[PDB]
RNA sequence: AUUGGAUAUGCCAUAUAAAGCGCUUUCGAAGAGUCGAGUUGUUUGCAGCUCUAAAUGGGUGGUCAUCUAA
RNA sequence: AUUUGACCUCAAAUCAGGUAGGACUACGCGCUGAACUCAAUAAGCGCAGGAAAAGAAAAUAACCAUGAUUCCCUCAGUAACGGUGAAGCGGGAAAAGCUCAAAUUUGAAAUCUGGCAACAUUUCUUUUGUUGUCCGAGUUGUAAUUUCAA
């Protein structure tokens, strides 16, 4: 409203769109970086505690599963990070 | 431990002949660069205008310069700042536009003007930015007629309606959300 | 010196000379770089340096 | 060669039981099931299990 | 007693075959049997680059060529080199793989057996790196691929690939998924 | 090119395949000095991205440091003064066990004239470089003493600036 | 007697090349015992140790904004 | 049997050519560190230069947005902490940007140190190079192209 106080306070010009930063990209998964971790996956295994929380998942112990694998990792978001990666691993195995 | 001043007339001498020794260097250029018009970030400063570092690949493309070049011919460049709005775009295109109006290019090689350079280049002359280029103010408004919609609208009224809004907003954030 | 300048035309044009014929400025200056590989670019510094040098510009006041 | 290293690692084990003792050296819910999951880590695979004793000895004295 | 180096020298073998070895290290020291392997290098010993002193009288030769008055035929070689064999299992060209059994840090190979596979390029392992190295003109190879041959050729090139395949592939085939050692 | 699968190797530490190979190579460095040369780099991919090349006058060592100050700073000072010809140009982490953890020290000789010559590396020579390591301007040293950029991270409060007029 | 940089002038070079700019019918690789968490120590920052990551991910500031470490 | 040749590792040489030490320390960068906030001080230890360090954002901000580092005035004795004590913004001094790893040159290691022989050039018979030839380094990756601004 070009108003000083408000939800869309501050001045009103028109707007450009900036063109895209490259380094804004960092984080994005490249079909050959995703299929070279593919390979080393593979060739590779997983760590123990992974190990353990398959058979904490197949034994369908969702909870301590989580919980422990927020102990090893530390933050919620790694944690839940964890499991929706190594449940997938457990469909492509099954 | 102390610090004292008493090289204060030493240091201003020994910049004064820095300055002029750079002068004397590179007299056909000027000694200082052409800046971009740049607003201050912040509510205290930003009805102000002073000299950024650099222009942006934006305004240098818009002006038709490259990037390459424009560092060559003495037009600094900022890769971090970004155009949020045509008025600062077209404000430092206008920069550039009178800059590279204002420029003479002496030809390399001093074989012939290949393409952009100067034909005449004996009037050569080592002048500042400044005087050429004179950073100004934002344009303060001059006198207008009286608007009857703008008379009819009260003022503060309303900016204690957009801040009640904003105090509150999650209030009803919350309603809407919560019985939706 | 007699004898100096006869070593010295003996050694002339060699990789390696004595180190009393050898140069003694210091052994800063000695262990410094040689102005040839100061002056040493790579071809994308080259190729940057053919194509856009340091123009040569002038105001019009 | 195999017996060879092991009747020089016996011999040095002989030696260093008197010759060179000297070692001496300073100079100035949760449950068993939880307890196991936590046992599995760098270390919990590095299988000992028919391991020579000229490896074993500084393996226990180091790692 | 023997000298610290060489009592290391044995002391790492014991250990290495001593250690239980995961199968992405027990697939290699299982190799390429004997007849296999000489016949592998009897025909890269026809397709080894060509040497410096080839290459320069080839280059002077076009040069004067050029000079004077004047566009060569394809090359036919194998292919080395870690990364360029890599890309030519990522761009499939290659035909054949050959591994040295030997190499000093074993992750440069350890994922080249999985990658062939994923691939379906076929690979073996073969005996020591300095074999390798001559046929290329080198000291150390670690890695070789045949990826082009001659028309004429390409027949006995089929039947050592269905060699090394009934010798490699057909044989084993387990190792990779065994608890190698101990 | 293989260093991005060496790369992506290197990050899972916790595999059997590196758990051996670590297990196996820690032993051997043990019964290895405590400095030793080590003609090729054990993980050459960590090496060409911390600027080591394969060319005459690059030299990587070697070094295990008991654990229990910053390890890798120390192997660092300690590798810089036991070469005393070489300017420590970087290091990385290889290998650790219960106490030992080992380090490899990417050194260069300014002496050398593949090293003179090339235009990539020639900073290294100039004297200003002179125990990189020891002064605290390694990749680890400036880590160690803190310098960054932000608001995360003396004496212009020990003094008080007198000015001529006041 | 040296030079430092330019101007005029002469001779070699070899461009069958290299580079900048507008489009994409395209892909865009980006730093690991490192980040991070718990604990002890030093004046957020750093270090020791247990544990140990991710790839529109990670860091920072109050879903958004800004940066792209090792 | 065993002889011959490779590669790997490790040695020895008064081998060929180089380099490190020690001194100064006012300023600079680190480690360490008391006592009567003292003080991240003094002492002790390591390491450089003509400056050193820092430096081209894993930066501020919440703006119409700023835009590498360093220094000065101001912020300000404010925020903050329990006497200690900033920083953003703003005005100036000075300004300059970049380089790698991560992708195949695969129709060609195109790269580089050293030995030998000439040609040179010099603050200089004392300096620095050029070409040719040989050996070596190097495919466990030297060259060219790319560094996210892309």
């Amino acid at each position: 409203p070009g108003l000083v106080v408000g939800l869309n306070k501050g001045k009103t010009l028109t707007k450009r769109q900036l063109p895209e930063r490259p380094s804004r990209r960092k984080g994005h998964l490249s079909k050959r970086t995703a299929f070279v971790r593919s390979i080393v996956r593979e060739v590779a295994g997983f760590a123990p505690y992974e190990r353990r929380v398959m058979e904490l998942i197949r034994n369908s112990q969702d909870k301590r599963a989580r919980k422990l694998a927020k102990k090893r990792l530390g933050t919620l978001k790694r944690a839940k990070g964890k499991i929706e990666e190594l449940t997938s691993v457990i469909q492509s195995s099954r | 431990y102390v610090k004292t001043w008493f090289n204060q007339p030493g240091r201003k001498l020994r910049r004064r002949q820095a300055r002029q020794t750079k002068a004397a260097k590179i007299a056909p250029r000027p000694v200082e660069a052409i800046r971009p018009a740049v607003k201050p970030p912040t509510i205290r400063y930003n009805m102000k205008v002073r000299a950024g570092r650099g222009f942006t690949l934006e305004e240098l493309k818009a002006a038709g310069v490259s990037r390459r070049v424009a560092s060559t011919i003495g037009i600094p460049v900022d890769h971090r700042r970004r155009n949020r709005s045509e008025e600062s775009l077209q404000r430092n295109v206008e920069r550039i536009k009178v800059y590279l109006a204002h420029l003479i290019v002496f030809p390399r090689k001093a074989g012939q003007p290949k393409k952009g350079d100067a034909t005449d280049v004996s009037g050569a002359e080592q002048t500042d930015v400044a005087a050429v280029l004179p950073i100004t103010q934002e344009a303060v408004e001059e006198a207008k007629p009286i608007t009857e919609e703008a008379k009819n609208f009260n003022a503060f009224s309303t900016l204690s309606n957009e801040r009640a809004y904003a105090r509150y907003a999650g209030a009803r954030a919350a309603f809407q959300k919560k019985r939706a | 010196e007699s004898n100096r300048l006869a070593a010295r035309e003996a050694y002339k044009n060699k990789k390696y000379i004595p180190l009393d014929l050898r140069q003694k400025k210091t052994r800063a200056i000695r262990r410094a770089l040689t102005p040839y590989e100061q002056s040493r670019k790579t071809l994308k510094q080259i190729k940057k340096e053919r194509y856009f040098p340091l123009r040569k510009y002038a105001l019009k006041a | 060669l195999e017996a060879d290293l092991d009747s020089m690692y016996s011999d040095y084990t002989k030696r260093k039981a008197e010759s060179d003792v000297k070692y001496r050296v300073k100079k100035a819910r949760k449950s068993k099931a939880d307890l196991i999951d936590e046992g599995y880590n760098r270390w919990s695979f590095q299988s000992k299990e028919g391991l020579p004793d000229w490896f074993l000895d500084e393996e226990t004295t180091v790692n | 007693k023997w000298p610290e180096y060489i009592r290391l020298q044995r002391r790492r073998k014991i250990l290495n075959l001593r250690l239980k070895v995961p199968p992405a290290i027990a697939q290699f020291q299982k190799t390429l049997d004997k007849n296999t392997a000489t016949q592998v290098f009897k025909l890269l010993n026809k397709y080894r680059p060509e040497t410096a002193a080839e290459k320069k009288q080839r280059l002077v030769a076009e040069a004067e060529a050029v000079a004077n008055g004047k566009v060569s035929k394809k090359p036919y070689n194998v292919k080395y080199g870690l990364n360029h064999v890599v890309a030519l299992i990522e761009a499939k060209k290659a035909k054949l793989v050959l591994i040295a059994s030997d190499v000093d840090p074993i992750e440069l190979v350890v994922f080249l057996p999985a990658l062939c596979k994923k691939m379906g390029v076929p690979y073996a392992i073969v005996k020591n790196k300095a074999r390798l190295g001559t046929v290329i003109h080198q000291k150390t190879a670690a890695v070789l691929a045949v990826t082009e041959v001659r028309e004429e050729d390409k027949n006995e090139l089929a039947s050592i690939v269905s060699a090394v395949d009934a010798n490699f592939s057909a044989k084993y085939d387990e190792s990779r998924r065994k608890w190698g050692g101990g | 090119g293989a260093y991005k699968y060496l790369e992506e190797l290197a990050k899972k530490k916790q595999s059997d395949v590196n758990l051996f190979l670590s297990r196996v190579r820690a032993w051997e460095y043990r019964q290895m000095n405590v400095i030793h040369r080590a003609s090729r780099p054990s993980r050459p991919d960590k090496a060409r991205r911390l600027g080591y090349k394969a060319k005459q006058g690059y030299v990587i060592y070697r070094i295990r440091v008991r654990r229990g100050r910053s390890a890798r700073c120390t192997a660092e000072e300690r590798v810089g003064r036991y070469c005393s010809n070489l300017r420590v140009l970087n290091s990385y982490w290889v290998n650790q066990d219960a106490t030992y953890k080992f380090f490899e020290v990417i050194l260069v000789d300014p002496s050398h004239k593949a090293i003179r010559r090339d235009p990539r590396i020639n900073w290294i020579v100039n004297p200003v470089h002179k125990h990189r390591e020891s002064r605290g301007l390694t990749s680890i040293g400036k880590k160690s003493r803190g310098i960054g950029k932000g608001h995360r991270f003396w004496l212009r409060h020990n003094t008080l600036s007198l000015r001529r007029y006041r």
